[PDB]
């Protein structure tokens, strides 16, 4: 809801309570490059004229989402590094700003392990630079918290994807949801009589 | 700087209608509307009917001024590849009208666009570099041409067969590793390219089952069954009490 | 000539060169071996010409036939080497005559069939075919035990 309703832009021009609506522009810019998806994301800067020409005059901003779709992960620990400085170092955002750090990185790594069924972390260390025991603990965190679930072996330099999500997972909620609301209509069904 | 012309716009936009007539101002606002807008990549085949609509207004102008109009907007149908206006344009009356020599080189670039061909767009390349030298942003003219051009090539070579070696494919290519194999990745992201490859023994396989008709229409409506229920509890419970 | 068009299967190249090869001492009239294998820069066109329809007549029938092959068996096959193969396989591809998957690490390559997506296909072809000719027992099975006993 939060980049739904920041689809206004320009529209609301500049208030008093808008304060900089360049200030505005990076709000929107940083829940779009979560909730907004890849195809949609490219979508709205790309078609968009209006929210094109505020993004274009900050060159952080606009590096960032141009990198975002070259998918080079040799600047994304710089740029969003000084993302998160302006994270830290605005209100409100210091409950919200460890999520989303791994946020945009499983949204990398989600177009990342689509390119290849079999994936090397040397070849990981070449755009991390270098990746090699940092990403072994990150990756291990993320599956074992349900983010972007893959194989990818120790040792061995191989990464499994798959995975096929839907097919199985995709009957699963049928019966899941199935199971506590049908429960509530039984002891409603035991009501009567009495 | 694109900000300070974009002001510079923005003060052509209030003058146009301030004084007595323009004489001739919405014909150039409308070519400065396809300058801007061209640097910030709003829209091509849009931006290329500004070129049009100002060479309308072209006519019964200085000749060299006209004589480099033409460099903007032929080379403007070399960005597209794809503008579909080519017909209407070069085939009228106004288009061939110049007959000098800068314009018959244009004609012959105008004719380039039709050409494509790879093959002969190196060649042409050097031969039009003359020309590459007037346009007025060299880098994004003809990085998504070629850009896109690689794929039109990459399709035709993936096509006949369903899976192929990496490493004879991209001798073709010139390179494996650095960007290409990196550029069909990204191809499988935007779902232009349907395969996978392999690392090991370098093969790219080719293979997709994309429709279901079982698991998307029931999974979904029983979802929407949920929101049925839910939308009852409001029944059940307040029935009973 | 017709005799390689009609049930195909395969002959030894060489032996194709002894027929045609004598044609040019053959006649009486000589202009069919002129036309043909007189010009130099033409016939060598057309001898490699020759040289992929005799290979692309195979790769037609093949194609009914695979299933599966290994790359080494083809080049014995076609009596050609397995560098020529991936040439009359990389010419033959692009005219999309015969769809094929090529791997060449492993030398097994077959003609079609698309990984087999149909399910259906595999009962309808079985339950239909098979079970009609086992209900079709009974009716000329009672047929002929009426032949059988209206004599012994």
């Amino acid at each position: 809801q939060a980049a739904e309703l920041f689809l206004d832009t320009v529209s609301t021009f500049t208030s008093y309570e808008l304060m900089d609506y360049k200030t505005f522009v990076t709000y929107t810019v940083y829940v779009s490059m979560i909730a907004l998806e890849r195809p949609d994301l490219r979508e709205k800067v790309i078609k968009g004229a209006e929210i094109l020409e505020v993004l274009h005059s900050l060159p952080a901003v606009r590096q960032y989402l141009f990198s975002l779709y070259e998918c080079r992960y040799s600047v994304f620990f710089q740029s969003l590094a000084v993302v998160e400085q302006e994270m830290k170092k605005d209100w409100l955002f210091a409950p919200h700003y460890r999520y989303y750090v791994r946020e945009m990185r499983i949204h990398a790594y989600s177009q990342l392990l689509e390119s290849y069924r079999s994936l090397t972390l040397g070849y990981m260390a070449e755009a991390f630079g270098v990746g090699v025991e940092f990403i072994d603990q990150e990756l291990s965190r993320f599956i074992a918290a349900g983010r972007l679930h893959c194989k990818i072996d120790k040792v061995n330099e191989i990464v499994e994807t798959n995975r096929p999500d839907s097919k199985n997972w995709q009957y699963q909620e049928t019966i899941k949801k199935g199971d506590l609301l049908l429960n509530r209509v039984q002891k409603l069904s035991r009501v009567i009589n009495m | 700087n694109l900000p300070k012309a974009r002001a510079a716009l923005t003060s052509a936009r209030t003058t146009a209608n301030a004084i007595y007539c323009p004489p001739k101002l919405q014909a150039t606002l409308d070519m400065q509307s396809g300058i801007i807008h061209a640097a910030e990549e709003k829209d091509w085949k849009t931006a290329y009917s500004y070129f049009y609509e100002a060479f309308e207004g072209y006519d019964s102008i200085d000749s060299p001024k006209a004589i480099t109009s033409l460099k903007y907007m032929l080379l403007c149908k070399i960005m597209l590849n794809t503008p579909e206006d080519v017909q209407a344009l070069v085939s009228g009356k106004l288009a061939l009208r110049y007959a000098g020599r800068q314009t018959e080189a244009l004609k012959c670039v105008a004719q380039a666009s039709k050409n494509r061909s790879l093959a002969d767009f190196e060649k042409a390349l050097t031969d039009y570099r003359a020309e590459l030298r007037d346009d007025p942003i060299i880098s994004t003219h003809l990085a998504k041409l070629y850009d896109n051009l690689l794929e039109q090539n990459l399709i035709r070579v993936i096509e006949p067969f369903s899976r192929v070696q990496i490493e004879h494919i991209s001798s073709l290519i010139k390179l494996s590793k650095a960007d290409v194999e990196r550029k069909l990745s990204q191809m499988i992201l935007d779902k232009k390219f349907h395969g996978i490859l392999d690392q090991g023994e370098g093969v790219l396989i080719i293979f997709d089952e994309p429709p279901v008709d079982k698991t998307y229409e029931a999974a979904l409506e029983t979802i929407q069954n949920m929101s049925k229920v839910v939308d009852s509890l409001y029944n059940k419970a307040k029935k009973l009490t | 000539l017709l005799k390689l068009f009609t049930t195909m299967e395969l002959m030894r190249w060489s032996t194709l060169v002894e027929d045609y090869g004598m044609e040019l001492r053959k006649g009486s009239l000589e202009s069919p071996a002129t036309d043909v294998f007189g010009s130099t820069e033409e016939g060598e066109k057309r001898w490699k010409d020759l040289k992929n329809r005799v290979v692309e007549h195979n790769i037609r029938i093949m194609a009914k036939y695979y299933t599966r092959i290994t790359m080494k068996r083809m080049a014995q096959l076609l009596d050609l080497s397995v560098d020529e193969s991936e040439a009359f396989l990389s010419n033959l591809v692009v005219n999309k005559t015969i769809f094929a998957k090529v791997d060449r690490l492993a030398g097994i390559i077959n003609f079609q069939r698309p990984k087999d997506p149909n399910n259906l296909l595999n009962d309808w072809s079985q339950k239909l075919n098979s079970l009609m000719s086992l209900v079709n027992k009974t009716t000329h099975l009672i047929a002929k035990e009426e032949m059988i006993h209206n004599l012994q």
